[PDB]
């Protein structure tokens, strides 16, 4: 339940911060592959029209980053009631220090639960699109090496501004 | 002859996909599916067991919770035996 979730005063800043972190990471990734600057992005010269700040775009330009930065946060707030800021906050877009804090024993489980919730939401969207097929618990390494970067980016973006959401022989 | 599938690796996955797809059916008799039952085991062996994990993916989704099934169970057992002679 993400569309029927409560939106607090911290979500309106967290969605913008996730959009800014996604834009800075995408610009830093485009800066290494020799990207050009153009009005429309094409596959010939690898043009970049979205290399700008988060507050410098408009409503038609934030339409590819508004709902995608809000649905996952609403799903995390619906899975665990944690809406709080209790710590400090931390073209040429410079990305911040994302490898400063290591994942704790609860934080790694929260990142795993966010990846599982995102994979289940993606599977429900794919099933609804097929009606109008992949679990993350038994996924292969070719999918686990590709799906984990979104969970790591979402965890590294949620960990800033104090929005830390906190939750085979022996068994045989 | 099917030993040594190291060059192309998606087409063996697609054949592994379609044999488990039409291993079952309401328009299928036992005398017609006996050759699929004898086919998929000779496919499941004489092969490298590294990328057959992508179909023991869907072996565990529907069959061992169920008590069509016997052929899959025999295939699983023989594959486990040959492995003994993610995946874990």
């Amino acid at each position: 339940e993400t569309l029927n979730v409560i939106i607090p005063e911290k979500l309106d800043s967290f969605i913008n911060k996730f959009a800014e972190y996604t834009h800075e990471k995408w610009a830093f990734d485009k800066i290494q592959n020799n990207w050009s600057y153009g009005e429309n992005v094409d596959e010939e010269l690898k043009t970049h029209p979205m290399l700008r700040p988060y507050k410098t775009f408009s409503e038609k330009d934030k339409e590819i980053y508004r709902w995608p930065i809000k649905e996952s946060l609403k799903a995390m707030i619906a899975w665990e009631w944690t809406i709080e800021k209790a710590r400090e906050g931390e073209y040429n877009p410079q990305p911040p220090d994302l490898s400063g804090v290591t994942l704790s024993r609860e934080l790694q489980a929260m990142a795993e639960q966010l990846a599982e919730n995102y994979h289940n939401t993606w599977g429900r969207k794919k099933k609804q699109e097929l009606e109008a097929l992949v679990p993350y618990d038994t996924l292969t390494a070719k999918e686990k090496a590709r799906d984990r970067e979104k969970a790591q980016e979402l965890l590294k973006f949620l960990q800033m501004n104090g929005y830390a959401v906190t939750r085979x022989x022996x068994x045989x | 002859l099917f030993a040594g599938t190291e060059h192309r690796a998606i087409m063996v996955d697609s054949m592994l996909h379609t044999v488990y797809r039409l291993s079952r059916g309401r328009s299928l008799t036992k005398a017609q599916r006996d050759v699929i039952e004898d086919c998929l085991m000779a496919l499941c062996r004489y092969i490298r067991p590294s990328m057959l994990q992508h179909l023991l993916r869907r072996l565990v989704f529907d069959v061992p919770i169920l008590n069509x099934x016997x052929x899959x169970x025999x295939x699983x057992x023989x594959x486990x035996x040959x492995x003994x002679x993610x995946x874990x």
